[PDB]
């Protein structure tokens, strides 16, 4: 039942968390441009709302 | 306030370019000319840096009711007049190559450096605002330079119109702030509030559309979308421009402002550069996993690296090493940027023809290019925070920071962006020496340079008291 | 044939280390040389696959009993504070004159 | 006053080995052994002039030497070395298992083995000043230096008949793992420096300064833990281990850089030298969490060496059930068992280390690894399959060889001070010997069942065995006469039991 390392696979977990959540975040990475002014300016709204709110 | 002789000799390094720039032009104007032109350029430089000394001979004070000259102004003034050198030094075997002309480069890379130095030496909204356009104009050229390249013409158009909108959100809100305050100094903006009434709505929403600018400016997330893109279709010489010297020049400019302005120590705004930072690190260092394109994976690190500069940047009111720990690790950056982006010049070099990929392939450089692979394998060590480096030491710098002020968010994000980094970097630097399947003094010039950067890094890496020291005698005024 | 009478000849000398200790760690160095000459003995014929689990075997319940034996001698070392076999017949009735129960454990794992 | 050439001589032998490789191929691996010789010699003088054996404890800090040198003024760092009894101990280890690496890596007359020595001289010099510093920031330095030519030999000197992108694959978690749990170790040697800033005023890196350092409780249980997230990524420590049958199995062919980087305990030194006497009261109450952990490890590795078709990474795993002993011993809080620990330790690198070069020669003989491919392999070699009888007797715990003298301290002690982790500890002496004769019967005895091992093997040569026998010698006098190594360490380990019990 341990001849496969289990340990060694949980402490593994956290580069296939890693692995996923960059390719996750290069999708982002489209090379739109129309993408990337309205990523900018969901940036301003975030920006503009957290400073709003801890204000 | 008038410009005094005292003033003027503290303007020595601007006059210099500015001079060099209509030197070069006029020499232009007479007869096209490669090597005059380039050399003129980096003896302008030169001549700058040393002019460097004499104003440091001339000491500290304010010129302009815009400039202020200090330690601060020569520390970035001098790290932006190396970047410029070094990228002329790497374009020149780039555009041997260039079948159209080449010594707009030199004047775009002269005007860049003057914006650079203005944003060292800023003390206003008008000169930070100026200094950032007087960066991205030239940048704008020399990104989309080889325009008959689909690559370099489809980044300089997407750094053109978000740049531009960048600077309509950074000037609205400059315009917010004004309106809040009355005064467009650095020190002025929050000087009309007391007794806690700091985190006025409008100064708080100003700020923050300076912070959208300046976080793209910064590749800072979520702006950070185009570093990749930009940084792979602009010449290498352009990525090497961009990612030390406007990089620099807008980090001291931000470090000058949060420094001098009363409503930096406001805590919404620290807030939110400290997530704008987390997510910045996490992004930067998550995206660069599975990157088999160098220059993607610079920009990415770029990212990462301008979020552990906004770490260190948070604690600048709490501790008093902080503006020393950005200095430390803006010099290492520099030199690992510049090493890094000048091998990849330096494999980029002459410019093969605009229908021609300029693929890297790194993998197996030993076997050929056995200098160069150790320059190279030196400085993506370098930028691992791995230690005998210097960019261990500006990591150092900002681990330390970080644990005065109680941002362990913060540091536990640059634990984990170290180890993905640690990851990436390491891959690159064994493909180095797996298995795949010049002749001129300007290519040695940049293979010198890079060499010069490598072991900068190493000494300085070993022994870092100097550059210490150095950083520590650039104090600017309280 | 040299194997063999090597393996005999450690054997000889382990159980004579075994008998002429005055102490119980010496003893146990007797006594897990006498249980490594008898694995190597038993697996003599090592051609055949079942001469070594045989060999296993006696080697495995030979160290669960040297296990215990080690049980006895940390349980006399922690109340005696010695291991010689004079010492524990001179000073255990004055320090067991209370309780007797970590003497009965020790005696316990001796068996 | 030795110390700084004690580690700048491995670093200019290898800058050595670099630059004559010109002269010849054959030319760096003399270098080698010149410079591992002569470092041997200076511990070796070090231990005759040092008169260990006379010194009494007198509580820390007490060093048989010291150098101070400023580096980083600023910041009030030093490069400080200093040398008492286990430094010393550790560091003639260091050079003696320098020298069988040098020597293991003979025939390799490969075009870039200037590289390859260069690259394990500075990994013996890393090893040697993470020994020898007792400055927070020199000691990080060193800890997190020695593993850059760690990865570089697994990625490019390796295992040449695995593939290359399981080679990096391996040496990449290796070097994540420890430079990760090194940034940690530095994080709290940079919290526990900015708490002596604040209680104090002063700059400083110095061990001695940081021991008097007043912290509240929580603090100082933050800043143990990440000394021991680092000991116990480097120890291993379960399920921190990994990397360890991972580098192992990916280790270069002769089995040099084993011994060179991997099977020196620099952790378990950090655990007594820098976890104990910094944080005694955290350490402390720590200490029932580091014995079950321990006891885990010991079984995990016995389980998990059972279970293993490959003979590097059995031994790995008996790596991690004697690590997992020694840290039992660590966190009693009794002299015995730190002198068990220690005796343990050196013991346990020994065996260990004749453990892989015995299968780095099998390997050379036969060209695999797998026990599947190995049975009856004691009437084809002259030499080896007696000699390997002989190690895995060692690290099963038998009499006569150092590890028993090493586990029996240590399980002395620790009865003294904690009895149920003491008998479920040598009911894992009963799965170590269970491993061991599986681990025997398994690879040389019974029937071949492959081709490989059904044809005569030629001996093994005069300097494998002459270093086989050196190694034999040594655990057979450790094992008999442990005491000259006893009153060698006996100072440092009064002075860091008595600063860790007289400090609760
Ligand atoms: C993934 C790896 C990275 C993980 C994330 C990075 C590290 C996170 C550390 C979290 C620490 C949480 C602390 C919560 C309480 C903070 C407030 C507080 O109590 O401050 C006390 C004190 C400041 O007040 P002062 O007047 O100096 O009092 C002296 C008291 N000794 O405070 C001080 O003087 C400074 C206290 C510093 C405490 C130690 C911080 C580092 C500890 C080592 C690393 C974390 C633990 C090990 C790894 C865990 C698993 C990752
Ligand atoms: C009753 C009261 C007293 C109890 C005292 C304590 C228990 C004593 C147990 C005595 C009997 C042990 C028998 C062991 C037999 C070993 C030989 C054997 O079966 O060998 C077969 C196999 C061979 O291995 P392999 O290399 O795969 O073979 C090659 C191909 N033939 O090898 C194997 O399969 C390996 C077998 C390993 C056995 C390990 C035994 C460990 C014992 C631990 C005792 C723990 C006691 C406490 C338990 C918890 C109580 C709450
Ligand atoms: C005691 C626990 C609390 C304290 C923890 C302190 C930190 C140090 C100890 C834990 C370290 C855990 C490291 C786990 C990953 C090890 C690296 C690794 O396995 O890399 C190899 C792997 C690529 O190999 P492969 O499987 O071939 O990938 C297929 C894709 N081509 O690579 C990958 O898949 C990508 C690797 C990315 C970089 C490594 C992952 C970094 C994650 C954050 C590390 C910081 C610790 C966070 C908490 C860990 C869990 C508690
Ligand atoms: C991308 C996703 C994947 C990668 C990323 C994964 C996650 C990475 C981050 C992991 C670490 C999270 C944060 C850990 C530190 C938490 C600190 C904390 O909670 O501190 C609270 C308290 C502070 O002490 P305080 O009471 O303020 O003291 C002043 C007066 N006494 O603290 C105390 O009082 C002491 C608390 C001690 C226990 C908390 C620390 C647990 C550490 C767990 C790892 C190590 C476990 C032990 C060893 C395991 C085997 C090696
Ligand atoms: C730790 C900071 C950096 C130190 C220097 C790291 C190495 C730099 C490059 C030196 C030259 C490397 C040559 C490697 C040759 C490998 C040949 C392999 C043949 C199979
Ligand atoms: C992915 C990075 C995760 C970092 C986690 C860091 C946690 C720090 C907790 C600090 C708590 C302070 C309480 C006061
Ligand atoms: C750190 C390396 C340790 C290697 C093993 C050393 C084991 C100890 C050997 C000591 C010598 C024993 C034989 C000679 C005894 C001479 C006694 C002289 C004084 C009475």
């Amino acid at each position: 039942l341990l001849k496969r390392d289990p340990l060694n696979s949980m402490m593994n977990i956290p580069a296939v968390l890693s692995r996923f959540a960059g390719k996750g975040l290069l999708l982002s990475e489209n090379g739109y441009l129309r993408w990337y002014v309205a990523s900018m300016s969901i940036g301003a709204v975030v920006v503009l709302a957290l400073l709003m709110v801890l204000r | 306030m008038t410009i005094t002789p005292q003033n003027l000799i503290a303007l020595l390094p601007l006059l210099i370019v500015g001079l060099t720039v209509v030197v070069v032009m006029l020499s232009i104007a007479w007869r096209r000319n490669h090597f005059l032109n380039a050399t003129l350029s980096v003896i302008g430089l030169n001549a700058a840096l040393v002019s460097l000394w004499f104003v440091g001979q001339a000491g500290a004070m304010d010129v302009t009711p815009l400039m202020r000259v200090d330690g601060f102004a020569m520390l970035y003034t001098g790290l932006v007049l190396l970047a410029s050198l070094a990228t002329c030094t790497f374009a020149y075997p780039w555009l041997e190559g260039y079948n159209d002309n080449k010594d707009e480069f030199y004047l775009l890379v002269l005007i860049a450096a003057l914006g650079g130095i203005l944003l060292a030496n800023a003390n206003h909204l008008a000169s930070l605002f100026l200094g950032i356009e007087l960066i991205s104009l030239p940048l704008f050229g020399l990104v989309g330079y080889a325009f008959r390249q689909k690559r370099s013409l489809e980044a300089s158009i997407k750094y053109t119109i978000l740049s531009a909108a960048a600077s309509s959100f950074l000037l609205f809100g400059m315009a917010l702030v004004y309106a809040q305050s009355g005064d467009l100094s650095f020190v002025a903006l929050g000087k009309n509030l007391g007794d806690g009434m700091l985190n006025e709505p409008l100064l708080l929403a100003g700020f923050g559309l300076m912070i959208v600018g300046l976080g793209f400016k910064l590749s800072l997330v979520p702006f950070h979308l185009w570093t990749p893109d930009v940084y792979q279709g602009a010449p290498a010489p352009v990525s090497t421009f961009l990612a030390t010297a406007s990089k620099i020049a807008i980090f001291g400019v931000v470090m000058r402002l949060f420094l001098y302005a009363p409503v930096g120590d406001s805590e919404a705004i620290r807030v939110v550069l400290a997530i704008i930072a987390f997510a910045s690190i996490i992004f930067g260092n998550l995206m660069a996993l599975s990157q088999t394109n160098i220059k993607r994976l610079l920009g990415y690190s770029s990212i990462s690296h301008l979020g552990y500069l906004l770490v260190a940047l948070i604690a600048l009111q709490t501790g008093e090493m902080s503006m020393e720990a950005v200095g430390v690790y803006l010099a290492g950056y520099l030199f690992s940027s510049l090493g890094a982006f000048g091998v990849v010049s330096l494999m980029s070099s002459p410019y093969r023809g605009p229908d021609a990929d300029s693929l890297f392939s790194y993998r197996g450089l030993f076997w050929h290019r056995p200098i160069l692979a150790a320059v190279m394998t030196v400085m993506m060590l370098s930028l691992a925070g791995i230690p005998m480096t210097l960019g261990f030491i500006g990591k150092f710098y900002v681990l330390a920071v970080g644990v005065q002020a109680h941002l362990w968010w913060l540091v536990g994000a640059v634990v984990v962006g170290s180890a993905i980094g640690l990851y990436y970097y390491l891959r690159v630097a064994v493909s180095l020496y797996l298995h795949a399947p010049p002749s001129n003094w300007q290519y040695s010039a940049g293979g010198i340079v890079v060499l010069i950067s490598a072991l900068l890094v190493l000494v300085l890496g070993v022994w870092p008291q100097p550059l210490i020291s150095i950083v520590r005698l650039a104090m600017p005024l309280m | 044939y040299s194997r063999f009478f090597a393996y005999t000849n450690l054997f000889i000398a382990s159980m004579v280390v075994l008998v002429l200790a005055d102490n119980l760690l010496l003893m146990y160095l007797g006594w897990e040389g006498v249980g490594l000459c008898s694995y190597l003995l038993i697996g003599f014929y090592y051609t055949d696959p079942k001469n070594g689990a045989a060999a296993m075997k006696a080697f495995v319940v030979t160290r669960v009993g040297d296990v215990f034996l080690a049980f006895a001698l940390f349980i006399l070392y922690n109340e005696l504070g010695t291991l010689n076999f004079r010492e524990m017949v001179e000073l255990a009735p004055a320090h067991f004159a209370d309780g007797n129960n970590m003497l009965m454990w020790a005696t316990l794992m001796l068996l | 006053m030795l110390l700084p050439w004690l580690i700048l001589i491995p670093f200019i032998g290898g800058f050595l080995c670099w630059q004559t490789e010109r002269f010849g191929v054959k030319v760096p691996r003399w270098i080698a052994l010149i410079t591992m010789g002569l470092t041997l010699a200076l511990s070796l003088q070090l231990w005759l002039q040092g008169g260990y054996s006379l010194t009494q404890s007198a509580g820390i800090p007490q060093w048989q030497s010291e150098f101070d040198m400023p580096w980083i003024p600023r910041f009030g760092i030093s490069i400080h070395l200093a040398i008492d009894g286990l430094s010393l101990l550790m560091v003639v280890l260091t050079g003696l298992l320098g020298v069988l690496a040098v020597l293991c890596s003979w025939k390799e007359i490969e075009k870039y083995q200037g590289f390859f020595h260069l690259n394990l001289m500075w990994i013996l010099g890393g090893v040697i000043g993470v020994f020898l510093a007792i400055d927070m920031f020199l000691f990080f330095f060193f800890w997190e230096m020695m593993l850059v030519p760690m990865y570089f030999l697994i990625a490019l000197w390796g295992h040449k008949a695995s593939d290359g992108k399981t080679r990096i694959t391996a040496a990449t978690k290796f070097f994540i793992y420890t430079q990760a749990s090194g940034l940690v170790m530095l994080i709290a040697i940079l919290a526990l420096v900015f708490v002596h800033y604040n209680a104090t005023g002063v700059w400083t890196f110095n061990y001695e300064e940081l021991l008097n350092t007043p912290m509240s409780s929580g603090v100082e249980y933050l800043l143990m833990l990440g000394f021991f997230i680092a000991f116990a990524v480097k120890m291993p420590v379960v399920p921190l281990h990994g990397w360890l049958p991972d580098a192992h199995s990916q280790a270069p062919t002769a089995g040099s850089v084993d011994l060179a980087g991997i099977l020196l305990k620099t952790a378990a030194y950090g655990l007594l030298r820098f976890s104990l006497p910094l944080f005694p009261n955290a350490s402390a109450e720590f200490a029932p969490i580091a014995m079950w952990l321990g006891v885990i490890g010991i079984f995990y590795g016995a389980w998990m060496a059972f279970a293993q078709t490959d003979i590097k990474r059995l031994i790995a795993y008996t790596s991690v059930s004697h690590m997992g002993f020694v840290l039992i011993a660590i966190y009693t809080g009794s002299q015995l068992a730190y002198q068990g620990a220690v005796i343990q330790m050196i013991a346990h690198g020994l065996s260990a280390a004749g453990l892989f070069i015995l299968c780095g020669q099998l390997y050379e003989r036969i060209h695999t690894r797998d026990m599947r491919m190995m049975g009856g392999l004691w009437s084809k070699m002259k030499w080896l399959p007696a000699l390997s009888l002989f190690f895995a007797v060692a690290t099963l715990g038998m009499p006569g060889t150092g590890n028993f003298v090493g586990e029996f301290m240590i399980l002395f002690g620790s009865f003294q001070v904690v009895p149920v982790i003491t008998v479920i500890s040598t009911f894992g002496l009963v799965f170590a010997s269970v491993y061991s004769l599986a681990m025997l019967h398994r690879a040389y005895f019974g029937k071949a069942k492959s081709q490989i091992a059904s044809q005569e093997l030629p001996g093994m040569s005069l300097r494998e065995l002459f270093m086989i026998l050196l190694l034999v010698v040594l655990l057979v006098l450790l094992g008999f006469y442990p005491q000259p190594i006893l009153d060698t360490s006996h100072s440092a380990i009064g002075n860091i039991q008595q600063w860790f019990v007289n400090s609760v």
